[PDB]
This record gives structure tokens, C-alpha cells and sequence, in this order.
């Protein structure tokens, strides 16, 4: 029940009035493997791996790329999904 | 080392030695204010202190804390003014924090001081001996109705810098109007939004393509046209 | 050449049947201020790296 | 004067500048610190920083030093080709860290302070500093064990094999018997040649062999003359263990006796010289000739207008100077300077 | 003079770390 | 106008004696995706993008690689400048 | 015993901060 | 009160320092 | 020889119980480039350059890639090590 | 748990027991120095208190934070020692500043020290009774007229280590020159600048292509050839 009262102006507007107001928004770290192509938090344009990461959330309207839960390749079947199918020419 | 007088180590040699005096000049010249001098004590005549002719007035002020290190961070130096009659209030509200002006500090042995402060005279006056420093206020940290006090920092303080500082940009100018790089000097053409005018004074380039062909400077663009088509 | 500014070309050969040939136009920004220029001429120009 | 192709100087500078290529750091730096548009020039003016200590930092960047294939090369030239956006202190500490001096703001101009060899500027004795109530005028500090470094790696471009970077290992095999050893890593700056490599690894191994102590003392109003850089000379009394320095009681012209505070014993088989203080105020060198009960002396000549009570210095030819660099002179309030120093 | 001389250095301390830790942060210092 | 007053010497010390007297030089971070390869921060070899980017500053001899502002492919003229142009064999 | 105390109690928090940052720093440390 | 009352207030601060730092890493601190 | 003695065990748990009978393993930085491609730091299975790097240490059974000494590509002998030599067909 | 005697714990049980006598040896053997033994105070007949036949010297030394956590970081006791006299300071200009040397620390009860010290001896001597423990010397935190203060740290402590620690260098040779892996022992053959010579005091390797080639010893080359032509 005691102790020393200070004052928290100085100490909380050494950093800026902005941040007094509402926080700072962050950037992700920088790779140079991009070749300068600079990067944001909340777009990616690519199909990443799946296991071991999150799924994702979208909360608008925006282009996506999306994990891979399944890739193959494979031969084709020739009908079409009608009854008649006609093969060559 | 400086280049002290040699009176002045002289003095500092001896084992009994005259008064210290430390002179303080606040300088608003940049910011756009007077020129203010302080000092802490009066002469002996009960008057305001007499350094060459500048005659510095008598003021509670005090400065503590200056160091010469550059292994670290830089100094900061502190400064603490009264203002229970309320003038630094005056000139905060006024020029803007005294945020960017001058504190320019000398020390001066009482033995070389004017001969006008002491009732006898002085005959050992010599107005050439004295210490400067600068330093650039850097922010108010406190201000109240007993005293309010200052942050000093060197001139060349190097915290908000980064090197090579010019950014190519798709649709943005970066120069400064009518600058030297810009290189225009004509008649007030348009508006910050390109609304034509011809009043000088509401005069203000857009950074804008548009902005830049109101004066047909396009020559001296600042930015780089359609990069965002590569970086894409 | 100049030191302000320079001009170089080594002659395209002759073509034989009537082909079109591409062309790549590249703009490059080396440096910001005043800077000396190439140390020998066309020789200091390296395509992939010939 | 500077003249880029042959690196040579023509006389006494005047204070003006022209416009040329040179690879040498310093005007490199100065390009750096003081240009508008993209540099540094809109904070800090030209005035600012002192284009006198660069000159003599460019000279030192511009003599002939030998390299391992037998040539004769510079020590230091810049050759940089800055991509990223960097702080600025980063790379200031960049360009520093390559010629190798620290950026200290002087009182009124931004200087830089180069480890070049230099000559003494002031003696202090023990009567000349502030005694604390401990009883101990200097306190000296070492470096530690495992910060005395024996082994650096250091990259640089290389022209010849493609302008990849590689290393160099630079190693002092009599260090690592004694104190193990202790690995680092480091960059050199505008490097494109192995001879400025691995000068710049050597310094290290050097500068932390041989240069390990500092000294923490107080000196009381007479500081005004120290900035960083000075280099002192330490003459402890319970260091050496014999009676090195004092002050003078009384003066004797006509028979060129001087009476001093402590008793001193001359050398066997050498010359003792006694450093004074003139009425001028600079240091006058004196040979000494004989010491009658120990207090007294018989100098060769008095210098005018020694004063009773100036501090007197015995320079032995055996014993060996303890000079000092200063870093750090903190004002305090009582009046008295406190200075921080490290061996050289 | 008792446990509050204990309370209020304790209090004192904590103001000093904080005021360090951001001299620090700033450009030259460990955190830098 | 009270405090009391400290030794510097084995806090200053506690670094090296060489960062008393120069400061230290600064090392890239590692990426793995070079596979080894280690880079510094005054050379680069390579063309980048141009957009949000700083115009590079070269200061000595040297190889180098430089941000991109225009690129494209189109079809060459059969002009070579002079007066005569001879088409075909 | 006035505020003397407070600024000498000030100036030792100081040097421990200090110390102490310099302690945490080295291998096992919370910065490390 | 002499030197022990120095020692204990320097005990004090890094003990301090200590906690200020600890909370600091925390979310919404300085080094988070 | 006076001070102030403290409590560590607030202080201890504060991280964790495990922390306290067990350090704590290390996990490398995440890099975008690997698209979402984990790494650990006791394996590695492709070929690294060799300048600069450390010589690797394999301390159990594993598969390996390995730093490259020596790579070239010439034309081969028709020669197979025994004393008949059939060239052609 | 430390295999202590059965003789010290019961004296450890005891309600009331004998005075606890911390005896400290510092070793310079590996440094190149001889090794000293101190003690803080003398035996009951004003002589120095002899431990075995050790006879360690009074001498006023002291050793305080020593502590067993293996949470945090390490240890890091400190030891005091004062040089009034100048013993410490004569002791490292010599062995550079006794950075590297062993220290030893032995805790006894007085109740089982030798039966020399005391004027009526001893009945109960037993030379076994002891606990150790060993630290080496790391720095000189301070030196001055009154006193000197050393830090002290684990022999086994890792703030300068990496662990694989072998660099595959292109053009430089690693190993310790005729030590076990270069494994060469002749004649004194080049200088460190690859000049012939014969003495053997100056014979050293340049870690070079050529200096190994005077030795004929190419095999046992420490680096790895012909590498910076793939990384380029
Ligand atoms: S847009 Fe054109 S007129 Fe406007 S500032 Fe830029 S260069 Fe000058
Ligand atoms: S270069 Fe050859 S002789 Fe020299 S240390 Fe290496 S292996 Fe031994």
C-alpha cells in the first residue's frame, strides 16, 4: 500500500501520436529470392503444399490459390456421358 | 583536442580559480522565432550578465547530462527552463514546441569577462576565450506551471534515415515543385487537383501525370511510366 | 565514345529466305548520380554472360 | 589537389572541391553523408561534418602497402554497388567499419577518429587526478578470455572467379596455444581484393593481442582540452611501484636547483630526463645532472617561470610509456571530467 | 525504514528498465 | 545535481576492444533456398524488379545487375539505317 | 532523505537494467 | 546508511529488471 | 556481503514445467519460397556448394545429399577396362 | 548427491560445530606460471594454516555467488583479492592478466584440520574430510591500488563454440602444422613466406598450395581444390 506514482505521457508519446490512437500494421519479413516482389499478409496467388498448414479463410472478394489435397494424371475415357459415343473420325 | 586559448588553460592550471559562468542562447531563427538569450545569475552590480556585447539576461536555467562518447548510442543531452511566469508557454504555443531551434552553450571564466558586470573593473578582459557547442531541441518532455524541460541531440542524428531514400514509382512524382530537379519556373497553371487557376499563391503540382502535362514538363518526370506492368 | 552519352552496334548478318526475325527492347536503370560509364566500351557489355 | 589516376597530392589544401572518379572510402563517405536528393544532405549540412579529418583519413587510404603476388597496392578503396534500403547508421557503421575509425560528434563539427599511430598530448600523475574516498585514482579492466579473437573468416568479391564471394581464413597460430581458440565471422565493405581482406581480418587479431587493458580516471578542470581520440600517457606511481611524478615546492634559478615533493633515485648507467612545465605553458624537457638528499635535483637549465606547485614528470630510459586513446569524457556536475581510455 | 522503502525502490527499478530498454532500442544501442 | 557515478571500462570492454575502436560490419541473413550460396549487401548480379524499389547507388569498379523499367518483344525492321536495303537472298 | 535518495536510487536502476540486459544476452539467456 | 543499503538497492534493480523484461516479452510488448 | 534474497520459483514456472526438467528443440525460420514445405535441422537431401560451408556430420542410419567437390562432363573412353575393345557394330 | 565422508555430515547435524575454513589454491600451470595458495586468515599460533602439507599463506581473498542451476545461463562466481602490496599486478603483466588458469576451492571444518595448527593439537585430525570444486579464470573486471576482482566460470562452458566447425576452403589449409592430421615431422624446410630456410626455430607452413608443396606432403592437404570454380 504504497509506492511512487509517475506520468506515462513522455513514455507513451515517445513512439508517436499515431500509435496512441490505434496500432501498427505489420510487413512481412523481406527474401531476396523474390527479386524485390514485395509481399502482403492477407493475399497469395499460388497452391501451396497441405500438410502440416492451416486452411485458410476469405473474407471477401478477391482471386485465390488454394492447397492441394489431391494431383494426378491419367488415361481418359472416351464417352462423353451420352449413350452415343463415336470414336475416331 | 580544441583549440582552447592559452589563457584559458592557464586558468584551468591554477589551484584558485575565478568563477565558472555558462552562457545559454536559444536560437528560433530557423524555425521562424527570435533570437533568446539566458543566463543563471546576475553580475555583480545586480544586473543583467555582459559577454561581449550580447548582454544575456538572468533566468533559471539549467543543463546537465552532455558527454562526448560515440561507442554507443548518441548523447541527449538534457535541458531544464522555468516558466512560472509563463514564457515558455508563449513560445510553445507559438513556434510550434520549439521543436528543430538552436541551443548554442559557452563556458567562460568570470576572470575574462566584461568589464562592464564588476563595479571595479575588470583589467584582464578578453572577449576571445570561450567554449561553444551546439545542439538541435529535440522534444518538450514535460510542461507545467513550475518548470518545463527540454531533450537536446546532436545536429547529426541519424534515426529516421535511411540511405539511398528514392523510391521509383509507377505514377507518382518524387521531386519537389519547381525544385531544382523539377526545373520549372513559369506562370501558376493548375491546382493540387487540376483545376486550372492563375493565382501564384493556391498554385500546387499533383504529382500526377496530369498535374506534370498542365506545365508540359513531362520531360522531367519524376517516376518511371508503366514499371507495373513488368512487376505485375 | 562520349562520356555524357554513347552509341554502339555490331552489324546484324544478312538473312537468306524470307523470315521475320524477333527483337527484344530492355531499359535497365544502373545507378542514380553521374556515374563515369563503360571502362571499354561494347566489351563491357555482357549478354547471359558472353 | 587530389588527383584520382595517380593518387597523389600536390600541396597545401584550400578548402575546395572538384569533380572527378576516385575509388577512395573517405570522399566516398563524404559523397554519402552530405549529397541532397538521395543522400543524407537535407539533415545534415556541409558544415557539419569537418572535411579536414577526412583529407588525412583519404592520405592514410592512399599509400602503397604490399600485396601477396609481390605487387604494390592502396590499403582501402571503395568499390560498392548498394541495392537494398538500408538504415542509415547501418551503413555508416559500414563505411567506418572498412578504414576502421569511430564517428564521434566532437562539440561542434561530426569528426572521425582513425587508428593510425599518434604521439602523446598530456601526462597525469597521480596528484594531477581526483582522488575517490575508495583510494584507488585509476582502475584498470582487461578483456576477457573468450572475446580475445584468434580466427576470422572474412568475404569479399572476387574479380577474377566470377564476381561470387569468397573467403579468406585469417589464423595466429601462437595465440590459439595460449588462449584456445576463438572464431568469428565478418564481412569486409567495398572489398574486391584479397590483400585488403586479409589486412582487414589481421587488424583484428592484432588490435585484440595486443591491446587489452583500460584505464577509469578523473580529471578535474582542465578537461576542456580532451575530445575522443587523444592519446595520454598514464604514469601511476603504484603501478611502476617507483616515484614518477609530483609537484614542485620551490624553485632555485641561480643555482638551477629544484626542490621536489617525493625523493627520486637516479638510474645506473643512463640519462634521466625531467619533464617541466614553462610560464608559457607547454612541456620543456630537461636533463637531469645529479640529486643531492633525494628531495633535491640539479637540472641542466630552468625553463622561465616555473612556478611553485606545476606537476614535474621523471622519464626514465628504462622504463617503458603507458599511452592511452581516449573514448568517452563525461562532464559531471562537481566540475571534474571523467575519462575512459583504452591501451595503444 | 521498513518494507515500503523495499516497495518503492522496487518501483523505482521497474521505471529504470523500462526507460533503458527503450534508450536501447533506438539506433546503436543492443536491441538495434 | 546528485547521483552516483560508474566505471565503464569492463562494461565497454565486455564486447572486444576492437568495437571501442571501429564498429562492427554487417552480415546478410542466410537463405536456404541458395543452397549455400552466401551474398552480401554491396554486390548483386542480377536484374530485379523495379516498383516500390530504391534507385542503387555504385560507387567503385564493378560487375553489375540493374532494376528493369521497360521490356518487350516485337518484330524487327528490315531497315538497317542506310539507304540501301537488300531483302532475301 | 529528499528526493537525492530517488535520483541515486534512479541511477543504480539504471546500471542494473544495463547489467542485466548485457547478462540475459549471452547463450541460455531470454534473448538468447 | 552506507554501502549495504547500495548493494541491496542493486539487488533490488535486477531483480526489477528481470520482471520488466519477462513482462515485456509478453504480448503487446516492446520486444513481442 | 549484504543483499536482498528472492523466490525463484514464480519466476522459473513462469515458462513451463517441461522447461524446467528439459530444454526446449529449435525450429528454422519459415521461408515462403518452399510453398509451405517444412524444413528440420537434421536433415537435408539435396547437393549444396561447397565454398564457405561447413563438412557435415551423419550420425545415424539416413538418406543423404552431399556438399559437391567436383562436377564436369567430357567425352567418354570406348575403352571398358578389359583387353577386347569392340567398337560399332 | 556428493559421496561427502560420514565424519563431515555428522559434524553437518551438529547443534553446535567448528569453524568453517574455505581454503583457495589458484593454479597458472597451464599458462606457464606456479601455482599459489591463500587463505583468509591465520591458524591459532599466528602462523600460516596448514591443510596436508600444503601450508596455505595468509592472505585476505575472498570468493562469493557460487551457485548450481543448470535452468539459465551459467554460473559465473566472482573472487576478490586485494594487492595493496602488489602482488596481483606483478602477477599479470607477467602471465597476461591470469586469464585461463585453474582456481580450487576446498571447504573444511576447522574440527578436522591438521593437528600443527593448534597449540594443543588435535586429536581428531583427518586429512580426507574436504569438499572441491574447480573453476577457471575469465576476466579481470577491475585492478587498482586497493584491490582487484577476478570473474570466474565453468571449465565446460560454450559461449564461443560452434559445433561442426570445419570450413572447406578453396585455397587454405586447416590443420595444425606438424600436428596430427598434417602429419609431417623433417626437416625444417620454407618460412611462413615460402622462403627457403633451415633453421628449425623458424620453420613455419603458409597454409598455402606452395608451402605445402615444400614439404612434398600434398596429400594431406587441408582444403579441398578446385571449389570456387562450381560455387562461381
Ligand atoms: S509531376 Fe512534373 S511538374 Fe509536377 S513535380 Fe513532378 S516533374 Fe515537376
Ligand atoms: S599445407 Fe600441407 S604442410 Fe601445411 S599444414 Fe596443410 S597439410 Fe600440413
Amino acid at each position: 500500500m504504497t509506492g511512487i506514482l509517475f506520468s506515462l505521457g513522455a513514455s507513451m508519446v515517445l513512439g508517436g501520436v499515431a500509435q496512441m490512437l490505434a496500432p501498427k500494421a505489420r510487413t512481412p519479413r523481406i527474401q531476396t529470392t523474390d527479386n524485390g516482389k514485395q509481399n502482403t499478409y492477407f493475399s497469395s496467388l499460388d497452391n501451396m503444399v497441405a500438410q502440416g498448414n492451416v486452411l485458410p479463410v476469405l473474407y471477401g472478394e478477391m482471386r485465390v490459390g488454394s492447397r492441394v489435397v489431391s494431383q494426378e494424371i491419367s488415361t481418359a475415357d472416351e464417352g462423353d456421358g451420352g449413350q452415343v459415343v463415336v470414336i475416331g473420325r | 583536442m580544441q583549440d582552447i586559448r592559452q589563457e584559458t588553460l592557464n586558468e584551468c592550471t591554477r589551484a584558485e580559480q575565478s568563477a565558472s559562468v555558462v552562457l545559454w542562447e536559444i536560437d528560433l531563427t530557423e524555425v521562424g522565432g527570435e533570437r533568446y538569450f539566458f543566463c543563471n545569475e546576475q553580475n555583480e552590480k545586480g544586473e543583467p550578465v555582459t559577454w561581449q556585447g550580447r548582454q544575456y539576461q538572468p533566468y533559471p536555467i539549467q543543463g546537465s547530462g552532455f558527454e562526448l562518447n560515440g561507442k554507443g548510442t548518441s548523447t541527449r543531452p538534457t535541458l531544464t527552463v522555468s516558466n512560472l511566469y509563463g514564457m515558455v508557454t508563449g513560445m510553445a504555443e507559438d513556434m510550434q514546441s520549439l521543436v528543430g531551434g538552436t541551443v548554442v552553450r559557452r563556458k567562460v571564466y568570470a576572470r575574462f569577462l566584461d568589464a562592464v558586470n564588476f563595479v571595479n573593473g575588470n583589467s584582464y578582459a578578453d572577449p576571445e576565450q570561450e567554449v561553444i557547442s551546439r545542439w538541435r531541441i529535440e522534444q518538450c518532455s514535460e510542461l507545467s506551471a513550475v518548470s518545463a524541460s527540454f531533450v537536446l541531440s546532436t545536429p547529426t542524428e541519424t534515426d529516421g534515415a535511411v540511405f539511398p531514400g528514392r523510391i521509383m514509382l509507377a505514377n507518382t512524382c518524387t521531386w519537389t515543385y519547381r525544385g531544382d530537379e523539377c526545373g520549372y519556373s513559369g506562370p501558376a497553371v493548375a491546382d493540387e487537383y487540376d483545376q486550372p487557376t492563375s493565382d501564384i499563391t493556391k498554385d500546387k503540382c499533383s504529382k500526377c501525370l496530369s498535374g506534370c502535362k498542365f506545365r508540359n514538363n513531362v520531360g522531367n518526370f519524376g517516376g518511371f511510366l508503366s514499371i507495373n506492368k513488368l512487376s505485375q | 565514345m562520349g562520356k555524357g552519352s554513347s552509341k554502339g552496334h555490331t552489324p546484324r548478318e544478312a538473312k537468306d529466305n524470307l523470315k521475320s526475325t524477333q527483337l527484344l527492347s530492355v531499359i535497365d536503370a544502373i545507378s542514380e548520380g553521374p556515374i563515369e560509364g563503360p571502362v571499354d566500351g561494347l566489351k563491357s557489355v555482357l549478354l547471359n554472360s558472353t | 589537389n587530389y588527383n584520382p589516376q595517380t593518387r597523389q597530392y600536390s600541396g597545401i589544401w584550400d578548402g575546395t572541391f572538384k569533380p572527378a572518379y576516385s575509388n577512395n572510402m573517405a570522399w566516398c563517405l563524404w559523397d554519402m553523408l552530405t549529397h541532397p536528393r538521395y543522400g543524407m544532405g537535407k539533415r545534415l549540412g556541409a558544415a557539419d561534418v569537418d572535411k579536414w579529418a577526412l583529407y588525412v583519413i583519404g592520405q592514410y587510404c592512399d599509400q602503397s602497402v604490399p600485396d601477396g603476388f609481390g605487387g604494390t597496392e592502396p590499403r582501402i578503396t571503395c568499390n560498392a554497388y548498394l541495392t537494398t534500403q538500408r538504415k542509415a547508421w547501418d551503413v555508416l557503421s559500414d563505411f567506418c567499419s572498412a578504414m576502421r575509425c569511430m564517428p564521434v560528434w566532437n562539440g561542434q563539427t561530426l569528426t572521425f577518429v582513425q587508428d593510425r599511430p599518434s604521439d602523446k598530448t598530456w601526462t597525469y600523475n597521480r596528484s594531477n587526478v581526483v582522488m575517490p574516498d575508495d583510494g584507488a585514482p585509476f582502475r584498470y579492466s582487461f578483456s576477457a578470455l573468450k572475446d580475445r579473437h584468434n580466427a576470422v573468416e572474412v568475404n569479399w568479391i572476387d574479380p577474377n572467379n566470377g564476381w561470387e564471394t569468397a573467403t579468406e581464413l585469417v589464423e595466429d597460430t601462437q595465440a590459439i596455444a595460449r588462449y584456445g581458440r576463438n572464431v568469428t565471422k565478418m564481412d569486409a565493405f567495398g572489398c574486391t581484393s584479397r590483400g585488403q581482406a586479409h589486412r582487414a581480418g589481421l587488424w583484428l587479431i592484432k588490435t585484440e593481442l595486443l591491446e587489452t587493458q583500460t584505464v577509469d580516471f578523473s580529471v578535474g578542470a582542465e578537461g576542456l582540452r580532451h575530445v575522443p581520440g587523444d592519446v595520454i600517457e598514464i604514469c601511476d606511481d603504484d603501478y611502476a611501484g617507483i616515484s614518477t611524478g609530483g609537484r614542485v615546492l620551490a624553485v632555485n634559478s641561480q643555482t638551477r636547483t629544484l626542490t621536489l615533493d617525493r625523493e627520486i633515485t637516479l638510474p645506473s648507467s643512463g640519462t634521466a630526463l625531467i619533464s617541466l612545465v614553462d610560464g608559457s605553458g607547454n612541456p620543456v624537457s630537461v636533463e637531469v645532472q645529479s640529486v643531492t638528499d633525494g628531495v633535491k635535483v640539479k637540472v641542466s637549465r630552468v625553463p622561465d617561470g616555473v612556478a611553485e606547485y606545476s606537476v614535474w614528470e621523471l622519464k626514465l630510459p628504462t622504463l617503458r610509456q603507458r599511452l592511452f586513446r581516449c573514448v568517452s569524457i563525461r562532464e559531471n556536475d562537481d566540475g571534474t571530467y571523467a575519462i575512459t581510455a583504452v591501451q595503444h | 525504514i521498513g518494507p515500503a522503502a523495499l516497495k518503492a525502490v522496487y518501483d523505482m527499478a521497474r521505471k529504470g528498465a523500462r526507460d533503458e530498454i527503450q534508450t536501447q532500442m533506438r539506433d546503436g544501442g543492443l536491441f538495434s
